[PDB]
């Protein structure tokens, strides 16, 4: 008769219960407490301008129709009971295609305390939009948002609040980072209001502040470009009688810069401006192309003005290494401070 | 050159509505956040309101329910409606834009700033 | 109070016939549509389509759903939409679409006292539009979205834009990385099939591609390789290995770029405007290599005239290429 | 008319949670299979797609009916009303039935109780490939199905007289393979929760050599022949005989990576890799031959003439001898 | 009460209705009239040997259990009604993964006339197999079929017919073409019989005749190959003392033909026979390779038989351009007709 | 006979409450789990996950499902699982999973006379594991699978491995093309969240990567290019075009080999064990081209020293490179 | 060299079973469609039957239900059973194969033809 008592209680709670009506319909405003536990912060995609996140999305409200008195104080019930009562229609404003996991069963819980309070958590995987300003690529940082609210109930019917102080209402697991080229510096929790064609709604927002790690692009792009520029300046030390040899130096380095220039934007979206990387390959392109014009100038003055041709080669051995050294000082100091 | 120019404001007696506008030029701020900051004389710079691309409106505690922010994306402008003004609101109002890194309510996250606009309340 | 509201809603659905439209066997039911575009993305020339996310609202009056005594707009749980009649609206050019369902199905039902029903959905769709890439990448594309009723003809249903020109909002907040929406337009008309005449609403955008990306990726590398081929003229005409290596590499590099670009584009059978430039640059670097071959063939018997050709090539080739660029950039802009 | 009466009587009190003869004897099920097409064979993922008409026949004494009607030919409506065997494919990765325009299922009931249940399935099965002799390899890709929950004491499977049937063998999507033959077996597999009867269909495949000759073998052979031109160029032309030598070595590296994209990242040497590696030795040794020749030009000019003459005979003979050993070994010795 | 009459009519047609039994069971053969309206003939995939097609699939039959009397002669009902009555189990014999669209509602219609006739159309995206013989690629024309019929009913139970004359029963929309590299010359409509282990089934057939457009492959492969062969014949006009220069001419062109030879097969599925494009590259490679051998012969006979070397070089300047021109006339005349 | 079985099964489900766990409001219910692994494949470094197919089984005793008079273990149709209480087991690191459903749902329900329930599922899960690729391709990963109950705390449910260390079988028949399983381990522990303390079972595998593939594709080409650069030390210094062409191609080839390999993996900031080798070979081929430049700059004025540099280069470079491989291969093995 | 050798056929009396067989050699015509054609002296070439790679059987309206076509894909041959023969059936029966471009009921769509088999019906 122990389990029979709880069966009678659930029958009485659901008898005459209408789940098409929010609690306090026409009398007050339904308040929903919300908090998030981020189990993993998934990879950020730059081509699609998005990111993935896995959360334990918790919601809590009050329903006087579900008050009861019995041997227990909390009914830790099955997740199929969640479809028998009223639950908020929370959606993510900037979501793209989220998933509610149901393996091996619907990953939801429902707990009904004796005073009517409900706790209703679920496990989700959200793909959210994150617009990116890539004018400082790859030394850029972003604040990717996560906005959610009710889809049908205006702010005069359903409102949302954080369970605790807003800073402590979103907690990220210590070992959940799935980021490869970013670095979660922290998150900011806020709340706002949106006006639509149907009414005013409450929006709860979280911004995750990410800073890109430049380690990959130093190896992939910045080093192959610097070596190519240094390679093209070896041509200044070969004797002027090695005309076929000094032409191969100029042609291959220019060809190599073209290959690197094309392949640098493969990962990025097709933006219509110049990133901080494009200003480095373009300048490295100018140094490599200038090192070939110098040879043509030297080769033009050979056999007619040997004194002048020798003077140019002496100066180029100093000017070209010095100017590329100065440019790197100006380039790195400009962008690493931002 | 990116120049956020601000208009509106002036002298208002014993409260009343007073709209303050802000026009942007030299860059399209559709994907940025346009906010409003108020600086009392010598005290500090205080956050008032904000609005991102998704039309989400943020407000401070001191001005919630009184000041309304709206953005005209086609003309690249942001406006602030100052209803129920008080003598405590007499300060200089600033127009700001930025990506809101480390918080959209912090003055350090807005890279582009306006010049200023004095609002005087007489009572 | 709340027991009275429950009684009212049960009475509305008691005896309700979901199989019959409002005013069945009578005047057509008028449905008004609003669209609130959330984002446009993934405009793909490879698949000839685009992705659109929007809040799709419909608005009609059903007298079977009219209630009195409650001065409220009853917002109901979205699961009640499975017991009411809703229009069978579909999108004809839609390749793949879904209604978002996290945390619940993103759906809205809101009743009004006189019987009006507001029905909103949050829809992500991949509509289709064929693009004319003859002027690529300096081209404008007109990609639409056709909205139509599937089972009900104009004798049974009518469509209109709710709010006229203001029915569709949110377009001005869209910032595509590669395009720029110039103008959107709203069209209402009828379409006739073998089964009758059906109402249709068409939403169309006029995109325009931003050229700043292709200057850095395609035009500048081609121009710099073409200029690289002109250094061969200042080199002495008796240096066979140097000038042949310079001429050959530019010719082969120019061929590589033309093939490399066509990976991310469909196998269209015509000549895009970008192909004309890459074929125009190929002719210049191919003639420069042929110029040396003539000099190398003639500089033994006639040493003087061989040097004269090299001196003119320093003027004709830079001048003619700037003339080709003048004609190309004025015809396509 | 009275067919509705018959169907009402058959399903009156019928319990689909219980298999026929739940406490008497096993339910003997006869299976057929008509293979529509064996789709693409993926070496990278080690899988293959197959589309079949899968048919099952069994007896159910609860479905007997007496009338002048012999066989009731119904549709997919009644499949969920009666008991259906829980057959699944053990090595399947991803399988789905077809649902356009309706569930592609067939149900026919005879008067004595015999039930025929047929459905159309597309299965991506798992086939582990041994690629030691690639691209001259042969594989036997299986297709195993059993009952998920019923041990050999409850469900027994049996092939019919001519079970696996094919139509147009070549009409299948096998591009690189040629279907040789099929075998069908029957065994019992002992798992942790009982002994289950497993039915297997094995498809024997032989890879087609035509694509790789165009793709890898011919380009690699022509690069080796390209480097033999260096032996007929005068030894004094130092830049000429080095460019002809440095490029072929670099080109041979390019072909080596392309030929390995088709295979999965295995850690053993295939037959393709053995040919590419040997062809790399020939182009690499030609360049070293010139370097030895160039270093001896000034010291012993007379000797250097003989070293270049021998390469015109040693190199062409050595490569023609390697092909004879290689092709015989992989076509007549395994 | 205006819609109450129609409600009572529907509840009487389904009163005692049985959707497990086809119309005229044990009395006659169920005849189904079919026609197709192609809204868009989708892209053709060479890798998968398949094509896509979006259609309005209309069927019609007579069911005397659904005869009614009332003010209207036609009941244009919701598609929800279609699942409570009997509908044919039509499937596509060569159909791959297909789609029945569901946005925003099931894309179906049902109409019942006063004599029991039914109309039942649906919107589909059919992906079907198209076997292809690529021995003439890229100058190949294919006839892609589209077969459909009943799955469970033999030809003694259900038969299919075209609503109109067979030519006019399959209609392609004027502006629906989504083909990028094919032309839809026309379609052929027929009807046959298939014999299975379970009986004889009527199958309706329709073939779409597609011809490939060659413009893409002229720019992609043919022009680069033709210019590579012409480039290799510029070597004959260089003087015989440019041994380093003429070696670079030969080697670079040979490697360029190797690059094009591999790249040309990326579009095709990995077939095991030579296509029409393969024979063009093979002959182009032969002309490029033979040009390099022509230099080695000239270089070998120089400095010992200078007169013979000059004669070989002079004749090569005529034979090589002439034979390549002759080959192009034979190649293109052969493959354009077929 | 068969009617009695039908009557018995109907008896168990009359009054059965699916919303209540066994011993609701009392002692926790013990759930025993077995896993039979069918295959592990698609171990992806790009997406940092792996795919696993298993025969997942769960075991518990429900006192409401006890029956008497039938000496059989009733194997019922799998659709009876929808009318019974089953544990809400979920995988924490699961990204995308499904239960196979051809020809029916791959699921088993088997009752026992004492009420014990055996319930098995056939699952295919794409589970995430982060990889430390600092020693790639000589690394040894460790990918796990977390098992937990979503809604029930330790006061209500208790997991345990049924059979101890023999709970997971089939680990020895896994055919990974690139990895080789070294060990697997079973762990049971409790995890505390805000909502309470939850039982957790953990199954982990230690995977060792096979290096044979990377010898053929990266290490052998890298060594051969470096050896190829040493050829220029045996060519007379007056062959300027020959030695520069040999040096330039090898330097650019080493860059090509390095960049291509790093594009097959996620953009990880740190330096892998394969980048250290390619950078090491780059220095050797960059110095050979730099070594010739000094000789070309010095052989006109003093040919004596220029020949001495080439003599020592024929020994130092082969000797130092062999010393580089000795230190490298001993450090990472 | 492809040879569509045709066997069987000949003189028949008062109808009866006269099974005509065609064997394809030199190339596997399994993917192709193998058909049967009848050409009466001086009249025209008439389509009779065809079976494709999916075992779909097509027939002409004048011989539907009388002649049956079958294909043995294993042996790369196609047969045609002639039953209820009539004097109108006296002609030379041809065997064809092709891809069925522009229709499988048109003679021009078959690239391969046999030498023909004479069937004479006396009544
Ligand atoms: C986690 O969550 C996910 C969801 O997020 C969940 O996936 C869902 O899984 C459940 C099963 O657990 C699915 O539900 C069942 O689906 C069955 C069919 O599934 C196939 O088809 C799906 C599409 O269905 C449409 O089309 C078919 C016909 O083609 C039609 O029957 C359906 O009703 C439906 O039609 C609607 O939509 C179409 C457009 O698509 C419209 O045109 C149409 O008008 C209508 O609106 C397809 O999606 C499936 O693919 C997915 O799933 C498979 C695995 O299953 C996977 O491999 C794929 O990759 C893909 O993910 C799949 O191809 C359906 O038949 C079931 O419905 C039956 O049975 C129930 C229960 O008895 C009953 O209530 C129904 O009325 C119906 O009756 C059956 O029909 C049988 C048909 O053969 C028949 O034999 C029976 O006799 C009975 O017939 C009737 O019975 C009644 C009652 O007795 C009687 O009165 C009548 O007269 C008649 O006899 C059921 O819906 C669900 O679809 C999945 N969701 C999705 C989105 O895929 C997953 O399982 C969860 N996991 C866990 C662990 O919890
Ligand atoms: C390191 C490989 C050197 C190959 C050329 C050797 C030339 C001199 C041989 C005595």
């Amino acid at each position: 008769d122990n389990t029979t008592v709880f069966t009678r209680i659930l029958d009485r709670l659901l008898d005459g219960y209408d789940n098409r009506l929010r609690p306090g319909l026409g009398e007050r405003v339904t308040e929903v407490k919300t908090d998030i536990f981020v189990t993993s912060f998934g990879p950020v995609s730059d081509h699609d301008m998005e990111y993935t996140i896995d959360v334990f999305f918790r919601q809590s409200w009050k329903d006087e129709r579900l008050k009861f008195k019995g041997p227990m104080t909390v009914l830790r019930l099955n997740n199929l009971m969640a479809s028998k009562i009223w639950t908020p229609d929370t959606f993510f404003h900037n979501g793209k295609k989220s998933v509610a996991h149901n393996m091996t069963m619907p990953n939801k819980l429902l707990r009904i305390t004796e005073d009517g309070t409900l706790l209703y958590t679920m496990r989700l995987t959200v793909r959210a939009e994150c617009p990116m300003h890539l004018e400082d690529f790859p030394m850029d940082a972003h604040a990717c948002p996560l906005k959610f609210g009710s889809y049908a109930y205006t702010r005069a019917e359903v409102v949302y609040e954080w369970t605790r102080e807003p800073a402590r209402s979103v907690v990220v697991a210590e070992d959940g980072s799935r980021l490869n080229q970013y670095d979660l510096l922290g998150q900011t929790v806020d709340s706002g209001i949106v006006q639509s064609s149907t009414g005013e709604y409450v929006v709860m927002t979280t911004h995750f502040h990410l800073k890109r790690k430049i380690g990959y692009f130093v190896i992939q792009t910045y080093l192959p470009c610097i070596m190519t520029v240094i390679l093209s300046q070896v041509s200044f030390w070969l004797n002027r009688e090695s005309v076929p040899a000094r032409t191969v130096f100029g042609v291959t380095t220019v060809l190599t810069m073209t290959t690197l220039s094309i392949s640098a934007r493969n990962s990025l979206p097709k933006v219509a401006y110049a990133t901080a990387m494009d200003w480095f390959i373009a300048v490295c392109y100018a140094f490599v192309f200038s090192a070939l014009i110098e040879f043509a100038t030297v080769n033009y003055f050979t056999k007619s003005q040997p004194a002048r041709a020798a003077k140019i080669d002496r100066l180029s051995r100093i000017a070209f290494p010095l100017l590329f050294g100065i440019f790197n000082l100006v380039y790195w100091a400009t962008y690493l401070n931002r | 050159q990116v120049q956020l120019q601000e208009s509106g404001g002036g002298l208002v007696q014993a409260g009343g509505s007073l709209r303050v506008s802000c026009a942007a030029s030299g860059r399209t701020f559709t994907t940025y956040i346009m906010a409003w900051f108020r600086q009392a004389p010598g005290k500090e710079r205080e956050f008032l309101a904000a609005m991102d691309q998704g039309r989400i409106q943020y407000y401070g505690d001191s001005v919630r329910g009184r000041f309304t922010i709206s953005r005209d994306y086609a003309k690249n402008s942001v406006d602030l409606q100052l209803d129920g003004l008080r003598p405590e609101d007499t300060a200089v109002y600033y127009c700001a834009a930025g990506a809101g890194f480390w918080g959209l309510r912090t003055a350090s996250s807005y890279h582009y700033w306006g010049q200023g606009t004095q609002v005087t309340v007489s009572s | 109070n709340m027991s009275f509201v429950k009684e009212t809603v049960d009475k509305l659905l008691k005896g309700y016939d979901i199989r019959l439209r409002p005013d069945f066997g009578g005047p057509p039911v008028c449905v008004g549509m609003n669209i609130d575009i959330a984002s446009i993305d993934m405009v793909s020339e490879v698949n000839m389509d685009y992705t659109l996310t929007m809040y799709f609202q419909q608005y009609w009056r059903d007298k079977r759903l009219a209630y009195s005594g409650i001065p409220l707009n009853l917002t109901l749980d979205n699961r009640v939409a499975d017991q009411l009649w809703v229009p069978d609206t579909y999108f004809l050019n839609d390749k793949k679409s879904f209604v978002h369902g996290v945390t619940v199905k993103n759906r809205m039902i809101r009743l009004h006292p006189d019987g009006t029903v507001l029905y909103g959905l949050r829809i992500t769709t991949t509509a289709a539009c064929m693009m004319d890439l003859r002027r690529y990448p300096l081209d404008e594309q007109n990609c639409t979205l056709e909205i139509e009723s599937y089972g009900y003809t104009t004798d049974d249903i009518e469509f209109y834009w709710r709010g006229g020109d203001k029915a569709v909002t949110g377009v001005e907040r869209i910032e595509l990385p590669q395009f720029s929406i110039v103008e959107h337009r709203l069209v209402s008309r009828n379409v006739v099939f073998a089964t009758g005449a059906y109402p249709r609403l068409s939403l169309s955008f006029r995109l325009k591609r931003n050229i700043g990306y292709f200057i850095l990726q395609t035009y500048m590398p081609s121009i710099l390789i073409t200029i690289l081929s002109w250094v061969s003229f200042w080199i002495n005409y008796d240096a066979s290995a140097a000038r042949v290596a310079l001429g050959i590499t530019t010719v082969l590099t120019m061929t590589t770029i033309n093939t490399h670009l066509r990976e991310t584009l469909p196998k269209i059978p015509y000549v895009k405007a970008i192909d004309m430039y890459l074929m125009g640059c190929f002719v210049f670097v191919f003639l420069a290599l042929l110029e040396y071959a003539f000099v190398n063939y003639i500089f033994f018997s006639q040493p003087a005239r061989a040097a004269a050709i090299d001196r003119w090539s320093r003027i004709v080739f830079p001048f003619t290429f700037s003339l080709f660029n003048l004609v190309y950039w004025l015809y396509y802009v | 008319g009275d067919v509705t009466v018959i169907l009402n009587n058959l399903l009156e009190g019928y319990d689909n949670k219980l298999r026929p003869d739940i406490g008497v004897k096993p339910t003997l099920i006869h299976t057929d299979m008509y293979v529509n097409s064996i789709g693409p064979v993926n070496a990278i993922n080690m899988e293959y797609t197959i589309d079949i008409f899968f048919a099952q026949t069994w007896y159910d004494r609860r479905l007997k009916f007496n009338s002048t009607i012999k066989v009731l030919r119904l549709n997919s409506n009644m499949v969920g009303k009666i008991w259906i065997p829980d057959t699944f494919f053990r090595n399947s990765k991803k399988a789905d039935a077809h649902w356009i325009t309706t569930p592609n299922r067939m149900l026919r009931i005879w008067n004595d109780g015999r039930v025929l249940y047929t459905l159309r399935l597309t299965i991506d099965a798992e086939c582990q490939l041994q690629l030691h002799n690639f691209p001259m390899d042969e594989h036997s890709c299986p297709l195993e199905f059993s009952s998920y929950g019923y041990p050999r004491e409850e469900i027994v499977y049996q092939w019919k007289r001519s079970s696996v049937e094919v139509g147009d063998t070549r009409s299948w999507r096998l591009y690189q393979f040629s279907f040789v033959g099929l075998r069908n077996t029957t065994e019992v597999v002992k798992t942790t929760s009982g002994d289950y009867v497993v039915m297997s269909v094995y498809f024997d495949l032989s890879r087609r050599m035509g694509y790789f000759t165009i793709q890898t073998y011919i380009p690699c052979t022509l690069i080796v022949v390209l480097s033999w031109v260096s032996f007929w160029i005068n030894k004094d032309a130092v830049p000429a005989r080095t460019s002809l030598g440095i490029t072929t070595v670099l080109t041979m590296t390019t072909l080596s990576t392309i030929a390995r994209k088709s295979l999965p990242k295995v850690s053993y040497v295939t037959a393709m890799d053995l040919f590419v590696s040997v062809c790399f030795i020939f182009v690499f040794s030609a360049l070293v031959e010139y370097g030895t020749l160039h270093y001896f030009v000034s010291s012993q000019p007379a000797r250097a003439a003989k070293m270049d003459s021998y390469a015109r005979i040693f190199f062409p003979t050595a490569f023609c001898l390697f092909n004879l050993v290689y092709w015989v070994s992989y076509l007549y010795l395994g």
